[PDB]
């Protein structure tokens, strides 16, 4: 907290946790662990939800997150996403077919939408 | 008419003996009705129907391509 105050306007940024549910499966099977319906680490949900959970906005402060979203394949249906929904007050989704138009930026108007 | 040749540019021109052919113009114009009436059916029974039919459910195939299971 600022002296006479609190936290200030914090800025966060995420690169693709994807990346760490990456490495989450590629230890799961090394920690006796058993093979989700893909692959995945069964404790892949509860360990996102452990890690978004300490990831808010406080009666102290105010946090601000930025999330880099890698889509495995390009699909949507793969549990990693839809978990992440779940996640995602902000959700922002790109296309390959928009870029395969050459319009930059290629975010889709339809499937990316805000609760504000 | 001609020293030689003869043309009859008439409106309607009928190989026939009486003024009663009115029996066979009506089955003219029927014939022609008819094929009128084929046209609009086939044109329309085979291409509008198959033309909905063909274009049914191609997005829904479209978007589960990318499923990758």
């Amino acid at each position: 907290k600022d002296e006479n105050g609190k936290g200030r306007d914090v800025l966060l940024f995420v690169d693709n946790i994807y990346r760490y549910t990456l490495a989450g499966t590629e230890v799961s099977a090394l920690l006796g662990r058993m093979p989700s319906a893909v692959g995945y680490q069964p404790t892949l949900a509860e360990e996102m939800g452990v890690l978004q959970e300490r990831i808010t906005s406080t009666k102290s402060g105010s946090i601000t997150s930025i999330q880099a979203v890698y889509v495995p394949a390009d699909d949507l249906t793969d549990p990693s996403p839809a978990t992440t929904f779940a996640h995602l007050d902000a959700t922002v989704v790109l296309s390959r077919d928009i870029a395969s138009s050459g319009i930059y930026p290629a975010i889709d108007p339809l499937d990316s939408t805000s609760r504000q | 008419v001609q020293p030689h040749v003869v043309t009859v540019l008439a409106d309607t021109a009928i190989r026939a003996d009486n003024l009663d052919e009115a029996a066979i113009l009506e089955a003219r114009k029927n014939a022609e009705q008819l094929l009128a009436n084929q046209k609009s059916d086939l044109d329309s029974a085979a291409a509008l129907a198959a033309l909905a039919e063909t274009a049914a459910q191609l997005e829904t195939i479209r978007k589960i391509k990318n499923r990758a299971q």
